[PDB]
């Protein structure tokens, strides 16, 4: 209830209070990397950011007002499209190259030591490049990362009176892009347009998750962490 | 009880 | 070009002129084969209309042929399914594939890993429903996905004025219907976030089909799996 | 190619 009851900026200050942390990598630089070694070092980060994701969720207003089978839902369908867009985030002052951490950037061959990464190091690319042109902004960063917590789940769930509940949340967390756009000079015409363009990057996010969600499905069996497993077993 | 149901709690 | 120059009234009725014709199906009951090899009859012949539908969409024909090409093999699933999620929004329960074929999630049972592909179509519908999904939008929606799904796999900046063209077009049809500012852009959202979970049901659709491939249970069609094989390389 | 050549209809 507290979340309808936000005013925009209030709803922006505490998505960006609420940002998590940049977590460090166990990259030694000593080792040229064989794959085990560099998907080690991915799942090792990928397993220490969903904790944080986890604790980050909480804190996204509405998230709290649902029930916990439906926090655990949403979170498994939108856990890898968060950590997309994070690293997407993260890479956007890096042309060229992804930032999985502070010590640990990389570029598309370096993506090529493990076998079908480099297609999804492309997309990611591609959607960094595409925030650096459109020049994202932070502020609308954590709406749309916001956004895909609601929305990639939304629709896999009577009573359903809490759809209806974070479809009032998500009209929210639209109405604080438009809030933003209007506050930086877009005219009426503009914001529309802007809003679109990020909102149709979230396919792209979604196109993404679903080829990744593949790859690690694959090398999961042919020889991860638990919570890692687990979340990769919602997809089946 | 998964893990993720877990964490969401503490 | 003459895309840009065209006005929000007029981008509708030519999308809606461009709109394809709802095509039949070919009584027993259903097997695995039987049903696969009727949605697989179907969908090779809706793709021909869909390829004639694309060279209608403002903008389509001024890419090149391989960006063409390119366009329509990462979207022709998602085009397929909103439109079966658009035929089937007066049929709540089930999906209108063909006028003689309506199907329910129990018929989806008759071949597997079927049912939560149809679960995720059905729910689509009944969002279309619970927002009053007019044609006007539909037609907008498709074309976005046409020239938006591939667009990050200069060229890609008419693709993006295209698009934001009709992003200018659905708020042209919404302040038309009376809604105000808010009710737009919030509209606006909410039908653009659909088509996220669009993307997510033809992906698992693609992989479904990969699977039938390999199993070799029907023959498709090979026009289609050109389409198929478009999703690796 | 069979794409390349419905387009070029
Ligand atoms: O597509 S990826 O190259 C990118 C990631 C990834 C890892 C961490 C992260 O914060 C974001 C990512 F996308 C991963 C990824 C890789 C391994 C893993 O166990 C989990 C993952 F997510 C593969
Ligand atoms: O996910 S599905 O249950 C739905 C479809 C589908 C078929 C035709 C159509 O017009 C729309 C569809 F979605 C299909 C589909 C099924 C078989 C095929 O050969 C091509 C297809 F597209 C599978």
């Amino acid at each position: 209830s507290l979340a309808l009851s936000l005013t925009a900026d209030q709803m922006v200050s505490a998505l960006l209070d609420a940002e998590p942390p940049i977590l460090y990598s166990e990259y030694d630089p000593t080792r040229p990397f064989s794959e085990a070694s560099m998907m080690g070092l991915l799942t090792n980060l990928a397993d220490r950011e969903l904790v944080h994701m986890i604790n980050w969720a909480k804190r996204v207003p509405g998230f709290v007002d649902l029930t916990l089978h439906d926090q655990v839902h949403l979170l498994e369908c939108a856990w890898l499209e968060i950590l997309m867009i994070g690293l997407v985030w993260r890479s956007m002052e890096h042309p060229g190259k992804l930032l999985f951490a502070p010590n640990l950037l990389l570029d598309r061959n370096q993506g090529k030591c493990v076998e079908g990464m480099v297609e999804i190091f492309d997309m990611l690319l591609a959607t960094s490049s595409r925030f650096r042109m459109m020049n994202l902004q932070g502020e609308e960063f954590v709406c749309l990362k916001s956004i895909i917590l609601l929305n990639s789940g939304v629709y896999t769930f009577k009573s359903l009176e809490e759809k209806d509940h974070i479809h009032r949340v998500l009209d929210k967390i639209t109405d604080t892009l438009i809030h933003l756009m209007a506050k930086a000079g877009l005219t009426l015409q503009q914001q529309h347009q802007r809003l679109a363009q990020l909102l149709l990057i979230l396919s792209h996010i979604r196109h993404m998750s679903n080829k990744g969600m593949e790859h690690l499905y694959s090398m999961k069996c042919k020889n991860l962490s638990d919570l890692l497993l687990e979340m990769l077993d919602a997809h089946r | 009880h998964k893990i993720l149901h877990r964490l969401l709690q503490d």
